[PDB]
């Protein structure tokens, strides 16, 4: 997603 | 009004018919049928001192730009100057006070037993809280579980054409930068229309459909300008996004950071072009097609897509990419  | 209990927003008929589809740091995603049409329900925790899923609760004035941009992008599908149906419509937004009903809790348990989630159990939450409810219209299956379901290269060409056209109209109308096109963020819906209508600055065009329609969601990290004022979110002090590794999607964040010298308040339409580049990367490497590549014409279009992939980065904006590159003529 936006942050791993 | 204001913080009404979830009973009024969600009557018993809709509560028993909720299936739980997606999850994230923001909150929960639920699906149900209302007004004889499947509608999507997103519910988020708001104004809490507690800590859940690795982040503290969000506050109301920070979620206001989310609804502003959602309602602005929804409305442009009816404007005469610039129009496209590549977005998801807004139905209603409200505030919910209370705790989590057991039915959707059992639904989440069913999901967890099937595929699983990475978040905590939302059963600790009391009556005094607030919640936010989002009503969106059903999009279908996203690209991530449709990898082994596409038809052939022509479907890929149509998909890229629709994405590029939608972003082109978005930029030409409202100067939009959404910045989070990861391949779990595009929605496919079956359709019977053979062609689509999109108009930019008063000039119409048609696109072959191949029986699919494309939409974009999850605008939590987007930017927009309207009547001299700019709406966005500043993320220049939290660096965990730029420390990723193992995928080109992790790299593109640092790449656009390099491009914009760490100033999130500027309008750089080139940012979307790298996202199109990334999407094209997945469509050539992380995809498997039902049909082989024996027909000469499909070999031709494969070569066209290869040239498009390797020569897109010399180009300025999405609209210019639409009206200049050899693929779309």
């Amino acid at each position: 997603r936006t942050k791993q | 009004k204001g913080p009404v209990p979830f009973s009024h927003c969600l009557p018993t008929e809709k509560l028993q018919r909720c299936e739980k589809i997606g999850e994230g740091v923001f909150g929960e995603v639920f699906q149900t049928i209302a007004d004889h049409t499947p509608v999507a329900i997103k519910i988020i925790a708001i104004e809490g001192p507690d800590l859940v899923n690795g982040s503290h609760q969000k506050t109301f004035e920070e979620i206001l730009p989310e609804i502003i941009i959602s309602k602005e992008l929804s409305l442009l599908s009816g404007e005469v100057c610039n129009r496209t149906e590549g977005f998801i419509g807004l139905n209603s937004v409200h505030c919910v006070q209370g705790s989590y009903p057991p039915l959707l809790l059992k639904a989440w348990d069913h999901y967890n037993s099937t595929k699983g989630s990475a978040n905590d159990r939302p059963d600790f939450f009391k009556d005094d809280q607030l919640f936010i409810v989002l009503e969106f219209e059903f999009g279908g299956i996203d690209l991530e579980q449709m990898r082994t379901k596409l038809s052939s290269l022509a479907t890929a060409k149509s998909i890229l054409h629709q994405l590029t056209a939608s972003l082109a109209v978005a930029e030409a109308s409202l100067r939009f930068e959404h910045r989070d096109l990861h391949w779990g963020n595009v929605l496919l819906k079956k359709t019977s229309l053979k062609k689509l209508h999109y108009t930019l600055n008063g000039k119409s065009s048609t696109i072959p459909s191949c029986g699919l329609q494309v939409s974009i969601i999850d605008y939590t990290l987007s930017r927009l300008e309207r009547d001299g004022i700019v709406v966005f979110c500043d993320v220049s002090m939290d660096e965990d996004l730029f420390t990723g590794d193992g995928d080109y999607q992790f790299d593109i964040y640092r790449l656009m950071k390099k491009e914009n010298n760490n100033r999130w308040g500027e309008y750089h339409p080139y940012s979307n072009v790298l996202w199109l580049h990334y999407l094209t990367d997945k469509m050539l490497k992380q995809m498997t097609f039902k049909t082989k590549c024996n027909t000469p014409a499909m070999k031709q279009i494969k070569r066209k897509i290869q040239e498009f992939h390797r020569t897109m980065l010399n180009f300025s904006s999405a609209t210019d990419l639409l009206c200049q590159h050899s693929l779309f003529k």
